[PDB]
């Protein structure tokens, strides 16, 4: 609803051509030309080396699969530290006598 | 490294690259004249140029990729589509003169400009060429129009098209292709493939067998059709007289639905209606369209998207906002599909919504495949699936599922109107035309022998096979084979051979699964909840599998067969025998067309 307009929203950056797959809890920022062939093209787009970067075209009339989605991953860990990130919200009204 | 992995690697990028520009090509197919034109035509015309220009760079480097040494066709089918040689075999000088021929008939032939004395009846689409025949039967049109139409067409269209016929086929012989016709069947004929080395071997003998049993029944049918036509104009429509092709409701007379009006058997019989709601009920087509979807998904058809529902119309506003009556599949892709047709208040467009909006559901049925593979098994499969249920729209049995009228309404057995026969006129009337039109264009592109017999042999079998004798013999000044709407514009007519048969093969299978044999025309496709649990796998396979394997699930056959047509005419034939006993079967052979 708030991330689609005609012509396609190209601000988001994704790649689908990388030399190797990623690892769990790993972030990849560096990008290299996808030199699939053994013949080096010296980093110039053409044969045996394709552009790694790509962008989705987010026009509003796209289908649900093509509809952009915002996904949040909530990771939990216990490295044996006393830190705590929770807290109860239960408190009955007190009574006397 | 081997190019085998590199070739697939570019295919990942190529799929995304194709999808972006294809959206632009199909962006607007009606935004031409509805309002004023700030810029409408040049918007997508340039986009197609950009897509074609981007396609040429994509195709050109795709040739370096190893097309050979590919023993399996699972993914080579995507390689071959892009790596087709296409028009690139020709030189720049050869390509320049090709477009000269294409625009020759684009102006003189598209509109009919032939002078008439006092302009009693001009030979043009305006004003109301087709409709004027259903009310007026003027004698002058019946003879004068035959000479005048082709007088201004064949002068220049005969010699110019010779260059494409002969000179443009030099590369076909280089690639062993017989003609452009063999190029049209590139997808049908696959060689050098493991276990799928399938060709069109039946093309040697498909022509003869299918028309063996048609002729004896075809001769009987025309006797009954012509019987009701005696009282119209006995001076020219006589049992001895023959009707030329221009006298069958069109300038070419290929479709014979115009012949129904003059052949009404009973004018005094009271008539009921399929809807029967022409009152203050104010029936809305969108409501029934919603009511028709359940039958469409009764055979597991994927639901067509919300684009049609979000943007459509019921009553035309009568303003600049209008949609022209263009029937076209919206291959937009990207998950986007919108159906915007002439949703007026007409009974005719009601019946065809099965081919208008219900046929569209095949587009996203194989949407899992890329854009190149988002298609049916072949051209005939795509077209024939949309015609399975169209013929039962006017059935009162279809109305029973609707529930608008009385559900307990009596089903009459007075099915003796020529409306039943009218459905056969279009199907079987044009069958002999498609039968011998393609045969003429098969060897003629080869040019093995001179053109001294191209005209006279063109007029040999058509005078007795279809019973049409031309009042005026045509000459080199008349390019009758090139006078068609498709031969002159290089349209592949080879689809008609497969699209016609497969529709009844698809239709008979549904009636077979609906325990309804005999009356094929009365197929009770309503409440067909018993067919969706098996045919759902065929939609997904798409082009990923040969059509031979898919055909087993409906008929279990490997070729083209004519069995459903036989039982189609049997209920009609029983009532047809008794009314044809006075008139002899067939027509005079090689009679004088003048009289
Ligand atoms: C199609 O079959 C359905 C049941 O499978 C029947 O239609 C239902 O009939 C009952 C009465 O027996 C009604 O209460 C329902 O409202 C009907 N549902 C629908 C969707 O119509 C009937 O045999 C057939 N329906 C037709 C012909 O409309
Ligand atoms: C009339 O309005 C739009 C507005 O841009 C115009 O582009 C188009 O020609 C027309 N739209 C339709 C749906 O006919
Ligand atoms: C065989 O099928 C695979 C499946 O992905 C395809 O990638 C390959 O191009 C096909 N042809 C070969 C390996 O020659
Ligand atoms: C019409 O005749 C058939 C027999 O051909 C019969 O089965 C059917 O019930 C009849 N329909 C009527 C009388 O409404």
């Amino acid at each position: 609803n708030l991330d689609s307009k005609v012509g396609g929203n190209y601000n988001y950056l994704y790649r689908l051509f990388r030399k190797s797959n990623l690892k769990p809890f790993e972030r990849d920022i560096s990008t290299e030309i996808y030199q699939a062939g053994s013949t080096p093209c010296n980093g110039v787009e053409g044969f045996n080396c394709y552009f790694p970067l790509q962008s989705y075209g987010f026009q509003p009339t796209n289908g649900v699969g093509y509809q952009p989605y915002r996904v949040v991953v909530l990771s939990f860990e216990l490295l044996h530290a006393p830190a705590t990130v929770c807290g109860p919200k239960k408190s009955t009204n007190l009574v006397k006598n | 490294s081997t190019t085998e992995e590199q070739a697939k690697t570019f295919l990942e990028k190529f799929n995304h690259e194709a999808e972006d520009l294809s959206y632009q090509s199909s962006l607007a197919s009606w935004n031409y004249n509805t309002n004023i034109t700030d810029e409408n035509v040049q918007k997508m015309n340039e986009a197609r140029a950009k897509w074609s220009a981007f396609y040429e760079e994509q195709s050109r480097m795709a040739k370096t990729y190893s097309l050979e040494e590919i023993q399996n066709l699972t993914l080579k089918r995507q390689l071959k589509a892009l790596q087709q040689s296409g028009t690139s075999v020709l030189s720049a000088e050869k390509s320049k003169r090709l477009n000269t021929i294409l625009n020759t008939m684009s102006t003189i032939y598209s509109t009919g400009k032939v002078l008439d004395p006092n302009t009693q009846e001009c030979l043009a689409l305006e004003p109301g060429l087709d409709d004027i025949m259903e009310n007026s039967r003027d004698y002058n049109r019946r003879l004068w129009a035959w000479e005048g139409w082709r007088a201004e067409v064949g002068k220049q269209l005969r010699p110019l098209y010779e260059e494409y016929v002969v000179l443009e086929n030099e590369m076909a012989r280089a690639n062993n292709y017989e003609d452009y016709g063999d190029y049209w069947r590139g997808d049908y004929e696959v060689t050098e493939a493991g276990d799928y080395d399938y060709s069109r071997d039946q093309l040697m003998k498909d022509v003869e067998n299918t028309f063996a049993e048609i002729k004896p029944l075809y001769e009987q049918l025309h006797a009954y059709v012509r019987a009701k036509l005696m009282d119209t104009y006995p001076s020219y429509i006589s049992p001895t007289g023959c009707l030329p092709a221009h006298l069958l409701g069109d300038m070419w007379g290929r479709f014979w639905t115009n012949l129904y009006s003059l052949t009404v058997p009973f004018k005094h019989k009271p008539s009921i209606d399929v809807t029967e709601k022409m009152k203050n009920q104010s029936w809305d087509a969108e409501r029934i369209f919603k009511e028709a979807e359940k039958f469409f998904v009764s055979i597991s058809l994927p639901h067509m998207t919300q684009g049609f529902w979000d943007n459509s119309m019921l009553t035309e506003p009568g303003d600049g906002r209008k949609v022209v009556c263009h029937p076209t599949a919206w291959d937009l892709g990207k998950g986007d599909f919108r159906i915007k047709m002439c949703t007026k208040v007409t009974m005719d467009d009601f019946l065809t919504a099965h081919h208008e909006m219900g046929h569209i559901q095949y587009d996203m049925a194989y949407a899992a495949q890329p854009y190149l593979l988002r298609d049916g098994a072949n051209e005939g499969f795509h077209e024939a699936v949309g015609e399975i249920m169209s013929l039962s729209a006017a059935t009162p049995h279809y109305l029973k599922a609707l529930g608008l009228l009385e559900p307990d309404f009596y089903e009459d057995n007075e099915t003796e109107i020529n409306f039943l026969l009218k459905q056969a006129l279009t199907i079987v009337g044009t069958l002999p035309f498609t039968y011998m039109l393609e045969k003429w264009r098969w060897m003629v592109f080869k040019g093995e022998i001179p053109k001294e017999q191209w005209m006279e042999k063109w007029w040999e079998m058509k005078r007795e096979i279809v019973g049409v004798v031309e009042p005026l013999p045509h000459d080199e000044t008349y390019c009758d084979p090139a006078c068609l709407f498709h031969v002159a514009e290089d349209y592949s007519f080879i689809r008609y051979y497969t699209r016609t048969i497969y529709q009844f093969q698809f239709h008979e299978a549904l009636c077979k699964t609906a325990n309804h044999e005999g009356a094929l025309f009365k197929c009770d496709i309503s409440n067909s909840t018993e067919a969706g649990q098996r045919l759902l796998q065929m939609l997904s396979l798409g082009k990923s599998e040969p059509w031979t394997l898919a055909l087993e699930s409906i008929v279990g056959i490997k070729t083209m067969d004519v069995k459903p047509l036989l039982n189609y005419f049997e209920p009609l034939f029983t009532w047809l025998k008794e009314q044809n006993r006075n008139s002899f079967v067939g027509w005079s052979t090689e009679w004088t067309p003048y009289s």
